């Protein structure tokens, strides 16, 4: 499934992202634009042997568990396959847990370089929530 | 030389994302490549266009900044611009020859962006320059799709050509 801007906006407020560790919902909207397009399905392989999964690109060695990538820590305790479901949730779930203990959104590289620093708001505009 | 053209290039990007000016003429006055890239593929003219730094965005252009330079996402300053609301960086963009159909890693155009947006005055100016409202990304969508995926009224009315 690849959702529309607003559509992901109303879903991931649905899913209490707005202002969630002190980021306004824009920013998770503006990350999924260029972690995935929006796309849940979105498979990505990286430069140490890990793959990022799904609308939030949830890296496999230290945050989901592929069982194809070497020195796997499965912080969030998730197999990597439950992140390309249509249904958000586990995506969701697992952003908030990278978020709460560290430097923030600057667990996704998209968001630092292309959201950071930007009217984030713009990525809300237009839509009904 | 190409070592310091490279070393003056960081810093130029720095300068270009920050919007200072004086730094950024400074920089390329004492030979910075104007087309360095950064980790994500960004040149000085990507970051200037998504900051919003019109006079930064001007200067890269007239010292030979590659308008049509493309980052690891396949984006280039006139996506980043459209996707910001910039209108003037737009315009300036397209004045210095910016591709107004070029083609991200998703199949996605500036229209889209603009369209995705709601970003009206960017949409007629790419509309004015050639965009092609007929162009499908990846996923089989045109920017007038876009428009009613977001219920946008007002684009879906202009898209219609």
């Amino acid at each position: 499934k690849v959702f529309g801007r607003c559509e992901l906006a109303a879903a991931m407020k649905r899913h209490g992202l707005d202002n969630y560790r002190g980021y306004s919902l824009g920013n998770w909207v503006c990350a999924a634009k260029f972690e995935s397009n929006f796309n849940t399905q979105a498979t990505n392989r990286n430069t140490d042997g890990s793959t990022d999964y799904g609308i939030l690109q949830i890296n496999s060695r230290w945050w989901c568990n592929d069982g194809r990538t070497p020195g796997s820590r499965n912080l969030c305790n998730i197999p990597c396959s439950a992140l390309l479901s249509s249904d958000i949730t586990a995506s969701v779930n697992c952003a908030k847990k990278i978020v709460s203990d560290g430097n923030g959104m600057n667990a996704w590289v998209a968001w630092r370089n292309r959201c950071k620093g930007t009217d984030v708001q713009a990525w809300i505009r237009g839509c009904r929530l | 030389h190409h070592h310091h053209g490279s070393d003056l290039g960081k810093k130029l990007l720095e300068a270009a994302r920050a919007g200072q000016d004086d730094e950024v003429r400074i920089l390329i006055a004492n030979g910075a490549d104007v087309n360095a890239n950064d980790e994500y593929g960004s040149t000085p003219l990507h970051l200037a266009a998504l900051m919003g730094h019109l006079e930064i965005v001007e200067v890269l252009l007239k010292y030979g900044a590659d308008v049509n330079a493309v980052d690891h996402a396949g984006h280039t300053p006139l996506h980043l611009a459209a996707i910001q609301g910039h209108l003037e960086i737009v315009e300036v963009l397209l004045k210095y020859g910016a591709d107004v159909n070029a083609v991200d890693h998703h199949g996605q155009t500036p229209l889209h962006l603009a369209a995705e947006m709601g970003h009206l005055e960017i949409v007629e100016v790419l509309l004015k320059y050639g965009a092609d409202v007929n162009a499908q990304d990846k996923f089989g969508k045109t920017a007038f799709d876009i428009s009613i995926d977001n219920g946008n009224e007002d684009l879906a009315e202009i898209l219609q050509k």
